[PDB]
This record gives C-alpha cells, structure tokens and sequence, in this order.
C-alpha cells in the first residue's frame, strides 16, 4: 500500500494540520465524513487546504483514511 | 481541452501515445479529474492560467530520459516538480498554461544517509517526513533542516528553488553537495565528483573540477534533477531554543544591529527569525475575524490590543544554541548579556514557554522536527490566497526598518496586512512577507494582484529585488536583474535546450523571448 | 617568433596595432625580454611549450571590453591572469603555447571593505599583502584568509581557481559573494544581486534570482573576472593556534577519525592541516642535501632520523580556536580531551612553541598574517620543479591512509618523495601532494612528468580525481570527470564564446575539441 | 612610484623570502649585488625563485631595491 494504513496516512500527512491539538484544519476524527467527500476535498484542495495528486496520496489510501477517521470517537 | 502552447492536438496525441508506451497508461494523466489536484494555486489568477495539458509520473532516470526524447520529437514543454508543495510560489502548477507536468513524486528512494560523514543522497520524491522517519527508526545521530511545510515538502524540490530552513544548516543550497540532472538531450550529468567513475566523494566535496554547475541548475530550466545530495548536521548533545519578545515596531533597528554580531561570530549559529505581530498571531492560530470584520487592513489599534491580550510583541525573535552543555552555557551568557545591555526584549526560555505555541513549533523547526503549525497563516484571512513577497536585505537595522515601512504602506493601500518575518543570516535577510487575501473574493483577488505588482515596483525603485517568486511573476522579477543577465541566460538556454522543452518561462527563461 | 595557434603573422600584427591604439604602447608587450617573466614555470616541460605570443595590461573594464572585441575580430586567444602567482599550477604562463596573456595585475583597486557587514569588493590585481596593509593602516576589525603565497597572491586569482586558506573562512569560493565578468561578446555581467540597479546587496546575498552562475565561471573560460566580492571574518577577541605531533605514519587513521567530529561540530572551525614529515621539514627550511645525497627517494631511515633529531612527527597537525576567552577555553577542553582519550599526540601550545618555525608561520596563516615561509618546500630538492597533485578524499582515516600509501608507491617508483598534507574540511580533504624535483636535471624532469601522469592514472583507478591541476594536465584531468560533463561544458563554451577566444584549453574546454 | 621606495618593495615582496630571519632565499642585504644582476634574476626567475613581470615590479623599483640592499650592512 502507498501508506500502509489510513492511520499512517493520517499521522504522516493529514494529522499535521487536522489533529485536535494542532488546529490548522477542522477536526475530522469521528465526524462521519463520507469517503466521497474526503476524496473530493483532497483532490481539489479547499481554500486554505492544499490539494494532493494521486502520486502523493492515492485513492486506496483515501478510502483507508476515510474509514479510519470515521471509526474514531469524536474529540 | 488544454494543449501546450504551439502544439497541435495531433502532435500532442502522438506524444501522449509515446508517453503511454514508455511509462504505462497509469503513469500518463490526461483526464480533467486527474489533473485538478495539480492545478490548485494560491496566486491571484484563475486556475486556467496555469492549467496543465497533462501530467506524467516517472520513477527512473531511464524513464525521464525517455520523456525528454519524446518532448523533443513533438516540441512538448514540460514542467518538473518533485514533491510539488511550492505554496505561495505556484504550488504544483506549470509556469505556463498547457505545459505537461513531469511529476517525480513517485521517484522517492532515499539512496543513502551516511551517519559518519553526515550526508544524504536522495531522489526528488523523497519528503522530509520520510527522511525524519528513516532517521528515527534507524536512530541515526543526524538532524534535518527544512521549510515550515517540512513533513510534506522535500529536499530536492525546496533546494531547486533555493529554499531555506531554521537550523545552522538553514541555507539549503549552501549545504547541497552533488547533483544529477537529465539534460534536454537525454544525457545524465552529475556535478562535482559525480562524473568520476568509482567516485566516493560526490556528497563530500562540492566543486569537483572545472566549472561547478549546481547553481546554474537551481531556479533554472537547464536540466531535470533526478538525484541530489546534501550535508546533514550531526545531532548535538544539547539544543537550547529561546525567544526574545520586543514591544515596538521601531525596535527592529536595534534588534537587528544587536543580532548581527552574534550571527556574524556564529555565537548564534542558526537562521534566526524575527516575526511581526501578525505572523506570530497567524502562526499561533489567531484569525482576523476574531478581532475585527472592518474592511481594509487590520487597524494598528487592533494589533496593539492583540499584543496586550496575548503577550506577543511587535517583533518576536526565535533562535537557538547547539553543542555540549558547556558550549551552550558560554554562548547563552554572551547572548543574554547582549540583550541585557540592549535594555529591550523579554527573554523566554523553553522551561518558561513550555508546551505553548508558537514557541513549540519554532523550537521543533530549529531542531529539525516536522510540524505544519505555520499553515495557520492561511487562516488569518483564509480563502486560499497567498503569495510570498521576499525581498533581500542587508542585515542592518535601518534597512530592515525601511523595507517594513515600504511594504506596510503598499499592503495597506490595497486593504491587506503586513504579515512578515526576517530570516537572518550573518549578512543578509530573507525579508519574507506573506501577502494574504481571500482568493474566493474577486475584488480582493484583483487588489492582491495589483498589490504584488506595486510591491515589486516600489521595492525595485529602492534597489531591492526578491530572491524567489511565484510563477505568475517570474518573468517580471527576471526584469529586475537586467538585460545582460537575461541575454546570457537565454544563450545558455539555447545551448542546452535548443527546442525549449524544459519549463519555458521558469525564471523568465524562454526561447520565445527576444533575448 | 611565437604566434597564436592558427593565427597568421598578418592577423596577429593587426591585433597588436589595435591593442596599441586601445591601451597604449606601454601596455602591449611583444618583445622577448618583456615576456620572459610570464614564461617562468615549475612544470616538467620546456618553457616553449607555454610561451605567450604577447601580453597586454588593462586597468579598466572598458579596456577589457576593447581587448575581447579585438580578439574576436582576429581570433586571438587570450589567457587571463590576475596576480599570476599560480605556482605548481602553471604560474602566469598560458595553457597553450602562443596565447596572448591578458595581465590584470595593474587593475588593482580595493573598491570597498565594509567593516560592519564584513566584506570586501576588489579588482583582479589586488594582492593579500595590499589588503592586509589597508586593513592594518585603517585598523579595520576584520581578518583575511589566504593560500601560503599570501602576501603576493590575490583573492580574485586564487578564488577563480577555487583555492583555499587556513582560517574558518578557508574555503574561499564558499565565502565569495558577487562577481563581475566581461563576456566574450563584451557584455559586462554581474552575478547575484549585482544586476539590480541601485542594489546594495551584491556582497550581501550570494544567489540573486534565477540561475546562480559564479561557480560556472570558476575554473572555466566563459568570462574574464574584473571584480569580485567576498566575506571577511570579523576579528575575534582571542586566537589560539596549537599543534599536535604524532609519531607514526599509521596514526593518520586515528588522527583523521578523531578530528572529523571536532570539525563537523565546528568546535575546531578552521581548515586544519595534517602535514607529513617532509612537508614539515621543507616548511621548516631543512633540505634533503643536509641529510643525504643518495639517489632516489629519501630513505625511511633518514626520515625517522629527522624526526628523532627535530621533534617533528610523521604527522604534524596545526589548528586553531577563535572567539571570546570563554568560548576558546570551553573548546580547548573539548579538544584536549579528545586527544588525551586518543592516547596519541603531543599537544604544543603557542606559549611552548614560542617564536619557532614552523609553528609561527602556521599560526600566522591561521590568523590571516602573511608570510612566505612555506616556499621552503622548493628548497627541499630545489631546481625549480614543483607540481601540485591534489586528490580529493573523504575525511575518513582509512581513505587518507590508502591515498598516502598509493602516492608514496608511485612517487618512490620515480625516485621522488612523499611531501604532503591533508587540508581538512568537515567532510572532505584536499590531499595536497607537492611533487618536487630538480627541473634543471633533464632525466629527473622526465621522471617527474611520468610520475604525475601515473599518479593521475593510479588514483583515477581507485575513483579519485584532483580538484585543480597545472596547465600541462588540465585536459588530462578533464577526462577524469567523463564525456557527458565535457560535452555540456563545450555546449556552454560555444554559446558564450563562439570564436573560442577565451583561454581555450582551460580545464580542457576548447572548441577545437570533438565535444 | 609603483612601490614608493626600494625598502618598501623589499618589505612587501622580496623580504618575505630573503630577510635573514626567513631564509627561503639567500641574504641580499649588504651583498653589493649589481642592479643588472637583480633585474635579471627578477625578470627571468631563478630555479626555486619565481619571476616577476614589470606589471608587478617595474624597472624603477628594481633600481631602488638594488640601491637599498647595497646600502645595508651585511648580516
Ligand atoms: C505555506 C507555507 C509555505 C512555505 C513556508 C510557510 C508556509 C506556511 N515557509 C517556507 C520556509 O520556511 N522556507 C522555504 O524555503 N519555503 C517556505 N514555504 C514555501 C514552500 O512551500 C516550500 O518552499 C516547499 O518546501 C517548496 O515545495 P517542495 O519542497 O515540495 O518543492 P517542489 O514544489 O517540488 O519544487 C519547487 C520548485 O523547484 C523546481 N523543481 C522541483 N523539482 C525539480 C527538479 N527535479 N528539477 C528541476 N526543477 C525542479 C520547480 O520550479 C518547483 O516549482
Ligand atoms: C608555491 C606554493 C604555492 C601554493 C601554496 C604553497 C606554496 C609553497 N599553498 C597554497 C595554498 O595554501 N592554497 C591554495 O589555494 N594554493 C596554494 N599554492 C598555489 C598558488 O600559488 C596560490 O593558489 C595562488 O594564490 C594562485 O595565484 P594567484 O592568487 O596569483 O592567482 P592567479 O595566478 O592570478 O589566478 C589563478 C588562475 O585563475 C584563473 N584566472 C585568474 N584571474 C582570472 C580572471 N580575472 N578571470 C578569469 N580567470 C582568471 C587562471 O586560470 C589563473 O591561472
Ligand atoms: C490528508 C490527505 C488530508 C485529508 C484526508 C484532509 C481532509 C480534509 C477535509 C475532509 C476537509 C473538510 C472538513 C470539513 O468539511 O469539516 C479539510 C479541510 C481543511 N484541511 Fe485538510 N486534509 C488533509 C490534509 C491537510 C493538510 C496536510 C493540511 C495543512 C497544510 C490541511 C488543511 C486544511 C484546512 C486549512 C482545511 C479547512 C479549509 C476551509 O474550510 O477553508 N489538510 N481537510
Ligand atoms: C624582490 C623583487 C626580489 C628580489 C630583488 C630578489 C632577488 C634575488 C637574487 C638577486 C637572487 C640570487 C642571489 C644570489 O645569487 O646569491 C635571488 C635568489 C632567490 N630568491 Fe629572490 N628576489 C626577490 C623576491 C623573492 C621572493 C618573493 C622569493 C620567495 C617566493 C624569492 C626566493 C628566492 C630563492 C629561493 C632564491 C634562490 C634560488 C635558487 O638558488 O634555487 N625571491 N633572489
Ligand atoms: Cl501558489
Ligand atoms: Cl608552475
């Protein structure tokens, strides 16, 4: 896998901005965010948030991080 | 329906078929949805102005050689990116609409990290996060230096734009050693000692013999970097980060003049930072909306208030000491003595600042620990608008004060804020100004575009030019340095890339120019 | 009766008349007696092989521009020298017989020395002796860095060949900032911030914007340097030079491995030197004739004896500490601790050494005080024969030991001595070997020529190449770095000097080559 | 003058090798060396000794150093 697991992609990339203690981006943990929405935001980018090409974060890793985040309890 | 400038659909189609034959369909992107992530930009212009016609991902030198051969056959211009996180400078989008992006993110091998000679040799797709993990997992006694984007950025990409960091190894290009590039004709050229068969000094001695060309490739379009080596700082026994908070905008003069000798003598060895109130605030995650929604720039009264309520100063200095406990103690005495004699500045130690921000992220960047805390700057006004205006300056108090006043005036003229910091070298300052605006607001976007133009004009009138700039202004900035320089750059371009296939427009170098 | 290659007497005569009209008769030298001083060489070949056809002296940029115009008109190749003291590397003679020497020695203005930003801007003819006098007369708080020829050599010429010094600013090209060159087409190009009208950062920030080209001009023939800026080290409160004497040839391994960390951490900040017994002896002014007249190399038993009678070791290390008394004391403890733990090496302080040589000249070079004490090397065997064989090496003990053994084997085969020293950077070594021979002896001269050729061959087989070399071997050494590099160098050459008038042959770059 | 005086040329150039305390080159002080010989040695160079073009040390300066050296007492 490109990132091995959704938790690893979160720890190495997304979390540097999205973890509760950082606060650069909104909390995503336990927010029930659909996979389609996560892929959409990541591929297009969103205002202050940068976009990531598939070469950096592929579709499978997005599926994984979406499921990982949904499985967590809301902070 | 985007095609390269001057390339017919027919010729583009032939090139695409060849890229597929060479790289495989999965490595040739031509669909709009596959290209949208590369198009994300923070510059005040519509996405279309920098839309790529396609993107191809290579993982080997041989594939890159194959790509340039095809590019020369059909006159396809390519824009090369490594990790592509060049936010505020054009990000991953090409300098000219229609170029094919050569995306090297997957060519990500860490070739070598020597813990004794203290150096690394890596491919373009390697990120600092990847290297940090490798160094920790292997408990290697070395540390990294990197821009704030740290974890997601990479050394090859950042160094090709001559970016900077915050440790004593902060001048990245200065610490780079050995480079491999694929030239437009397909030849693989290695700088320094790299061309010597059986050589073991490629990452040891910079210059090699004869013309030393690493610099000729940085901020240029004379080759595609496929490998780059650089020196690593040995992990010291003690790391002591600290901050000095100053209350008045005018203190910058005395701050810089007192700091210069400390940097010049190497008593304070790292690239120190002197952050303005709003840079400090943005990095600490405060937003303008929390203090006001009044139009125009953030009122000086709101800023003085912010300082009053947070403890942040007009200027917030972050630096660090490294070495054995004894060396650090001797140097700390010298530093504290300078500030005590100055009679200004509240010194804040790690024990005092503790786990608070922004001290924490600063201390991490100064010790090579990744974090993206500073992206809070993009939340100051939000909307995705951000351009780096980074004039070079003498590390002299009066100069720094003059530039700050000039920038502030122009930014206010356009309803924007002076959000800045001075990145301090012994003699120079990278005076970094984040021109922030709401890119979802058409009117404000036009103001930011005009503002950037005026900042360049006004600074140039006083003999100041920027060291790096976003793709929308690379031709404009090239003009700042004169016609003789541009003529020579185009002569070299003609010689190493007769077909003008390598990122034409990069730094204003384009054979379509009359140079 | 010397004419430039491929230039008829008629075309040469037209050029000389134009040189006279432009520069004045007194600045155009065509008589044998006026040219003989430029012909003095230490290379193992007759003077004729590097005889110039003429020499012209310019004092202004406009005259240099006029010279290249005339050179292009009549296809006259010119060899540019600044102070011309390139002993062991070809001195002031042209790389190819018949070239016209453009002698810039009279273009000697110190344009500026800023004591606060600590930098200098100078013309080619400026010597270190001239700068030293200026600094002392004006009591400027700065210090210089320079090669042993110090007083008579100069920063522009030395840096154009990427020479080195012995203070923390010893890597001269690394400390160079801002350069002006006249291109073959007559254009005056300034690197870095120099092209910006009204700029005050030419000697402040190195890179500028776009491709940074200073390196491209060093050890190359793409332009004629007419101005060069460089950073100066602020004069520290305390300077503490010291020496460590080691008794065995084999100690080099532990010496280098123990030293590396100290250089890497900057605890010892200057370009340290580890001199072999015969280098030490020559610098102390001892001659081979005082110990033996036996043919061949100096017997190991004569050397062990020399060490016994003088106190010199197989390896003699010279280094220094700089800063406040407190910084120096803390670092002295660290250094002495390293050597005490090593269990080898006799430490010699300045108080002990006194005013004795070679400690005195070493201490002066490490603090920017000029002297020509080291020219004693040319008295070891005398006769005027000397070539620098300077392979680059990892600053790793095993590598340095391997190189020393390889050199010693080849030198002894030809009846010559291993006279060397390692100039130590944090990661690299300039392994400097003085190939000394009696040039008045035909047979020994032939042996020295064969020896140098074999040193290059043998080191190349182990993946080692030199960083700089005399004019008789510049083409041979270019071969060490591969065809792709040379091809790129010739494409650039063709682009910036289509007529091949700038020192063709320099670093093996000559449009007459099939590249 | 290019060097002002014979003594200054000696102090700034020749002496760095020829002064008694240095010993790189032989003593020239008070040796009665003829100006013609000094010019010949400097212009041609001599074995271990480098040559100096007139652009570095002109004829007038050689005349002055010759006279200066001859006026000194032999060490
Ligand atoms: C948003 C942000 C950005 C930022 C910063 C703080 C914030 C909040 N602070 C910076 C800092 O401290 N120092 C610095 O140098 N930059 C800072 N930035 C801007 C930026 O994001 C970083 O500089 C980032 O490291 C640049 O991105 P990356 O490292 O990913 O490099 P890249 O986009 O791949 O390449 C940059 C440009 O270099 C040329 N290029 C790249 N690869 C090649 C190859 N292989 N061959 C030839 N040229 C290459 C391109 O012009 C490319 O656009
Ligand atoms: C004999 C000797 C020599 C020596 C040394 C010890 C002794 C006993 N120790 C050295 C040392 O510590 N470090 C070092 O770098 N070199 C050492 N040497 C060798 C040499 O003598 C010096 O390096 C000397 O400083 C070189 O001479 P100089 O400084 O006078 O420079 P140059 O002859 O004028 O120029 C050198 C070459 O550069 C190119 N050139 C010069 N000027 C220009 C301009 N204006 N534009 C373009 N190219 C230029 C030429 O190729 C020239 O030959
Ligand atoms: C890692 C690949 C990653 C993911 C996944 C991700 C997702 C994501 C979503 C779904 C949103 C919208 C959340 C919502 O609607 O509540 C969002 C928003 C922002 N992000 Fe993000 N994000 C990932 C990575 C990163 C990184 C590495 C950064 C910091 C550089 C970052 C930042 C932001 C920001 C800021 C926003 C808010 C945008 C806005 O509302 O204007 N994200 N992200
Ligand atoms: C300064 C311009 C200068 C002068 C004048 C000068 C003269 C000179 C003479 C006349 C001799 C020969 C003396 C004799 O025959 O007894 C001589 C010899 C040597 N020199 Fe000299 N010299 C001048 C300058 C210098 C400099 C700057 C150096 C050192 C780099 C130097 C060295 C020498 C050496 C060595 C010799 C002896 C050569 C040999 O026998 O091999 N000189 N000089
Ligand atoms: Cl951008
Ligand atoms: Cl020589």
């Amino acid at each position: 896998s490109q990132w091995g697991s959704g938790k690893n992609l979160y720890d190495k990339v997304c979390g540097h901005c999205h973890k509760p203690e950082v606060g650069v981006g909104p909390v995503l943990e336990g927010r029930g965010l659909p996979e389609a929405y996560i892929k959409d935001i990541v591929r297009n980018g969103f205002r202050a948030m940068p976009a990531f090409p598939a070469s950096y974060v592929d579709d499978e890793s997005l599926t994984q991080v979406a499921e990982y985040l949904s499985s967590l309890p809301a902070p | 329906a985007v095609l390269p400038k001057g390339v017919t659909q027919g010729e583009f189609n032939k090139a695409v078929q060849k890229f597929r034959a060479l790289l495989g369909d999965d490595n040739v992107l031509v669909e709009s949805d596959q290209l949208v992530p590369y198009n994300k930009i923070m510059m005040p212009v519509e996405n279309a102005a920098h839309a790529p016609s396609a993107a191809v991902t290579a993982t080997t030198v041989e594939q890159v050689q194959g790509v340039v051969k095809i590019c020369n056959e059909h006159k396809i211009p390519i824009w090369t990116i490594s990790t592509g996180r060049n936010f505020g400078y054009g990000s991953a989008a090409p300098v000219q609409r229609g170029q094919v992006i050569l995306d090297l993110k997957k060519m990500n091998k860490i070739i070598k990290i020597d813990p004794e000679m203290c150096y690394a040799l890596v491919e373009p797709g390697v990120t600092f996060g990847q290297m940090y993990d490798y160094i920790q997992e292997n408990n290697l006694p070395v540390m990294l230096s990197f821009s704030a984007p740290s974890a997601i950025a990479g050394p090859v990409g950042n160094t090709m734009d001559r970016g900077v960091g915050y440790t004593p190894y902060g001048e990245h290009f200065m610490m780079q050693c050995g480079m491999e590039v694929v030239l437009a004709n397909g030849d693989v050229y290695r700088t320094g000692m790299g061309g010597v068969p059986g050589s073991n000094t490629w990452q040891i001695f910079k210059w090699g013999y004869g013309p030393t060309l690493d610099g000729m490739f940085t901020q240029a379009n004379y080759g595609i970097c496929t490998k780059m080596g650089f020196w690593l700082m040995p992990k010291p026994p003690v790391f002591k980060p600290f901050e000095v908070i100053f209350e008045d905008e005018a203190d910058i003069v005395e701050i810089v003049d007192a700091l210069r000798p400390l940097r010049m003598s190497n008593t304070i060895p790292n690239s120190v930072v002197i952050a303005s109130t709003l840079w400090e605030a943005g990095s600490a995650h405060l937003t303008r909306a929390q203090y006001t929604t009044e139009p125009g720039h953030t009122p000086d009264s709101v800023i003085k208030q912010m300082q009053k309520d947070t403890g942040m100063g007009a200027w917030n200095l972050y630096a660090a000491l490294y070495g054995t406990q004894e060396q650090v103690d001797v140097n700390w005495k010298i530093v504290t003595d300078v500030f005590k004699k100055l009679g200004k500045g509240r010194i804040v130690t790690q024990e005092e600042a503790g786990d608070t921000q922004p001290f924490k992220y600063r201390a991490q960047l100064m010790s090579g620990v990744p974090n993206l805390q500073e992206f809070g700057l993009y939340n100051w006004r939000g909307g995705g608008g951000s351009m780096w205006f980074a004039p070079v300056s003498e590390a002299r108090g009066s100069e720094c004060k003059k530039q700050a006043a000039m920038a502030k005036r122009v930014l206010h003229k356009y309803g924007l804020d002076y959000v800045a910091e001075f990145i301090v070298a012994p003699r120079d300052m990278h005076h970094v100004i984040d021109v922030l605006y709401d890119r979802t607001n058409p009117e404000e976007t036009k103001r930011a575009d005009a503002c950037f133009n005026e900042l360049l004009d006004e600074f140039e009138k006083e003999g100041y030019a920027v060291y790096r700039v976003n793709t929308r202004f690379q031709d404009r900035v090239a003009q700042s340095y004169g016609p003789v320089k541009r003529k020579l750059e185009h002569a070299i371009k003609r010689a190493v890339d007769p077909n003008n296939i390598l990122a034409p427009g990069r730094s204003g170098i384009d054979l379509n120019n009359d140079f």
